[PDB]
RNA sequence: AAGCGAAACGCAGCAGACCAGGC
């Protein structure tokens, strides 16, 4: 994860968005953060989607992931506030590549596109 | 009040040299020859053995 | 009352980065490497190894304050080269030199013990 | 600027 | 109030306009800073600290 | 209440209680010293 | 634009000191190696004491601080032990520490010399230098009839930057250019100065001629060990330590180059 | 006093500058409106200082004379030296 | 995507002498 700027409405929402972003990153520090009883095969032994299992596990408990993700210094920038593993915002420290914006972030729009013979969609 | 363990300057052990140093002086040795026999070549360790005062020996004259 | 812990010179505090790279805007192809929890032991060897690279125009190190345990290394190179690349090669070169010095020391020790 | 999130399959953290 | 005193020491690594203040004196003395949307964040974190 | 104090010369752990005169029951000395605590007192060799 | 090809020539090797010479290397590498010998070579030493009883004339901090300065044999154990900061145990486990014990009481009328011999360790590999099978035993404290000293110490792995007790050297005689050819020094009266043991000049001469194309080479060394680590183990552990520091720095560097984008 | 003929110096004194920056900094600290741009300025001192360099401070200095009269000189009418 | 037993609770000072010492 190079950078992430969240603009959640609530602290709980901020935590949920960060967890989703960390899981989507697939960073090794998050895979190693998996702890306790997590199964990637159901009772029928079918193979579940690992991303969904990780997302569910980390949404159930994110304390370990936040603790092991890592911390970095914050470059003072107007409107950007860091966030710490204990969820309390900070101005000097923050999670690695994580920022919180209080002014909002911009929005859905459909764009016409051209598709060639080999199904390669281009703008 | 008791001989230090290491030399403050270099770090050479001197705590095991005090009793031996006194043991040489009573044997009619000169302070310089005694310090040479103990292997103290640098003037920093020689400073440690030649300028020390065993005050603990006087503190033990008082009942505990 | 204020004696700073001794381990504070070498252990990295929680969330503090070991090295930060800042591009110098005064002249082109220059950078500042701010390394935390280090001293003249690495700054001098890296400086000297950088001076030997002819593609390096400037190589110096400084300690902003002796009480602090950080160090700043400035590196300026030619346009065809890069300061990060010079700092990387300089570390690789020092590693090879120490590896070689270690093997030749083990050999010298063996030759001296066997006589 | 309240907005939806399309498909979703997640619960709340603790 | 809001004063201090201790022994001085040389420090060539400081500018002429700088003074090296220990962490103890700096921790006991304080400055009443007014709250604004520009510093509400920093001051908040410092209060919770 | 149970104070196993020490005497200056006689060094006896006489159980001197409160509301009493400090006096060694074995030799009569008037000066008493307390015994080392039982708490775990550690020390970093630095 | 590359490294050098240094050589080594050992002129004296004993159990107390080692005298060697490094050629074809930069002054920075030679000085950093000298600094590592004193400050970045791991060694085992006492760093935790629990005084259970001390009736001696020396207070507790005086005894604890003394005990820390006692050298402990750490030739092959220091590479296996770990630092308490990285160890995933608590208290003082056998993988990150070595337990010591002392129980002495002066029952006789003669003064009892509490020495390092009385320090009983759980590991036979880590023991006081003087206790290793001449040299006398280190003196901790003298006791009078009726006095007692009983404690339970723990040794840890550390280096010189944390405390001088973790310094395995008793002097590092670093020298280069015995004959002042590079003129790094300027003797106002060169005839009044003595000749170094590594000098190669006639007594009629005071210093070698100036060499403009000269560079610092042929660095001389004399690593006198305290006794804990053999004189050669200090040098090997030093070069390995400095190479590890550079390897870790290169790792953090690559992590910062990659983190850029 | 007749504002058409003000005899005081046209430059702002070091004391007038000190008190102007101080009072304006206090105002900004009390969430008062800012007149100039604030690209990366939050500390009220740096804001008041940029406002002085920009000459956009809404303050009038009432210079009292010994006779009892006074001359009201605005921060925009005075020439800043330092 | 997944899925099982299908009430009530952060103190406090003498003061005033005199002596020694600090840059
Ligand atoms: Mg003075
Ligand atoms: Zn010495
Ligand atoms: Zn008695
Ligand atoms: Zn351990």
């Amino acid at each position: 994860l190079i950078q992430l700027i969240v603009s959640g409405k609530d602290e709980q929402s901020i935590a949920e968005a960060i967890i989703v972003a960390m899981v989507f990153s697939q960073e090794d520090c998050m895979i190693k953060a998996v702890r306790g009883d997590l199964n990637f095969v159901n009772r029928a032994n079918q193979r579940l989607n690992p991303m969904h299992q990780l997302l569910r596990h980390f949404q159930k408990d994110a304390k370990v992931l936040f603790q092991n993700w890592g911390i970095e210094p914050i470059d003072n920038v107007m409107g950007m506030i860091g966030i710490l593993p204990d969820m309390t915002p900070s101005t000097e420290m923050s999670l690695r590549g994580v920022r919180v914006s209080k002014m909002g972030v911009d929005s859905t729009e459909r764009v016409v596109v051209s598709i060639d013979r080999f199904l390669r969609v281009r703008d | 009040m008791i001989i230090p363990v290491r030399c403050f300057t270099c770090g050479k052990i001197v705590g095991n040299k005090w009793e031996a140093y006194l043991g040489l002086l009573q044997a009619e040795y000169t302070e310089g020859d005694a310090l040479d026999a103990l292997g103290l070549k640098r003037y920093c360790c020689r400073r440690m053995l030649l300028a020390h005062v065993d005050l603990i020996e006087k503190l033990l004259n008082y009942a505990p | 009352m204020n004696a700073p812990p001794a381990f504070e010179s070498f252990l990295l505090f929680e969330g503090e980065k070991k090295i930060t790279i800042n591009k110098d805007t005064k002249v082109p192809n220059a950078c500042l490497f701010t390394i935390n929890k280090e001293d003249h032991t690495l700054g001098n060897i890296i400086k000297s190894q950088l001076l030997k690279d002819p593609q390096v125009l400037f190589a110096g190190y400084k300690v902003p304050h002796p009480l602090e345990h950080k160090i700043i290394i400035r590196v300026q190179t030619t346009p065809d080269y890069s300061p990060q690349e010079a700092f990387t090669n300089a570390i690789t070169d020092l590693i090879s030199e120490l590896s070689l010095l270690e093997e030749r020391f083990r050999v010298a020790i063996k030759d001296k013990q066997e006589g | 600027a309240a907005a939806a999130a399309a498909f979703a399959a997640a619960a709340a953290a603790a | 109030d809001f004063s201090a005193r201790t022994v001085i020491t040389p420090d060539p690594n400081l500018s002429i306009d700088q003074v090296g203040v220990p962490r103890s004196i700096a921790a006991n003395m304080t400055f009443a800073e007014i709250v604004t949307p520009f510093n509400i964040d920093r001051l908040q974190e410092l209060v919770r600290r | 209440q149970p104070m196993i104090y020490i005497c200056g010369e006689c060094h006896t752990e006489n159980e001197i209680k409160s509301r009493d005169p400090i006096r060694c029951r074995e030799c009569g000395y008037r000066i008493m010293y307390k015994k080392r605590t039982k708490r775990l007192v550690v020390f970093d060799a630095r | 634009p590359y490294a050098n090809q240094p050589t080594v020539r050992i002129t004296e090797l004993t159990d107390e000191n080692v005298k060697f010479i490094i050629e074809n290397t930069d002054l920075a590498v030679a000085n950093s190696i000298r600094r590592v010998f004193i400050a970045e070579v791991p060694i085992i030493a006492i760093d935790w004491v629990q005084i259970d009883a001390n009736s001696s004339v020396l207070h507790d901090e005086f005894i604890a601080h003394r005990l820390g300065l006692i050298p402990l044999t750490s030739d092959d154990i220091v590479d296996k032990l770990q630092y308490s900061r990285d160890c995933t145990c608590e208290e003082f486990c056998p993988e990150c520490s070595v337990e010591f014990t002392l129980d002495v009481r002066c029952n006789e009328d003669q003064t009892r010399h509490v020495t390092s011999r009385d320090l009983i360790s759980n590991s036979p590999r880590v023991i006081p230098v003087t206790s290793r099978n001449e040299q006398d035993d280190i003196l901790i404290v003298k006791l009078r009839k009726g006095q007692e000293l009983r404690l339970r110490a723990y040794a840890k792995k550390g280096f010189g930057k944390e405390h001088a007790k973790w310094n395995p050297t008793a002097g590092v005689a670093f020298e280069y250019d015995p004959d002042n050819a590079l003129r790094h020094t300027v003797y106002p009266k060169p005839e009044e100065w003595p000749k170094s043991e590594y000098s190669e000049l006639d007594e009629d001469e005071s210093q070698a001629p100036y060499d403009p194309n000269g560079k610092p080479e042929r660095f001389y060394y004399n690593v006198e060990s305290c006794g804990s680590l053999r004189p050669e183990t200090i040098v090997l552990s030093a070069l390995s330590g400095l190479k590890k520091k550079l390897s870790d720095l290169q790792t953090q560097l690559s992590h910062e180059i990659q983190s850029d984008v | 006093q007749a504002n058409q003929k003000r005899i005081t110096t046209p430059y702002m004194t070091k004391y007038e500058r000190a008190r102007v920056l101080g009072t304006r900094a206090l105002q900004i600290a009390m969430c008062a409106p800012v007149m100039v741009e604030l690209e990366g300025e939050t500390d009220p001192l740096l804001i008041a200082m940029k406002e002085l360099k920009a000459r956009k401070i809404p303050i009038i200095i009432r210079r009292y004379l010994p006779d009892g009269s006074y001359e009201d000189w605005g921060v925009d009418e005075l020439i800043i030296s330092d």
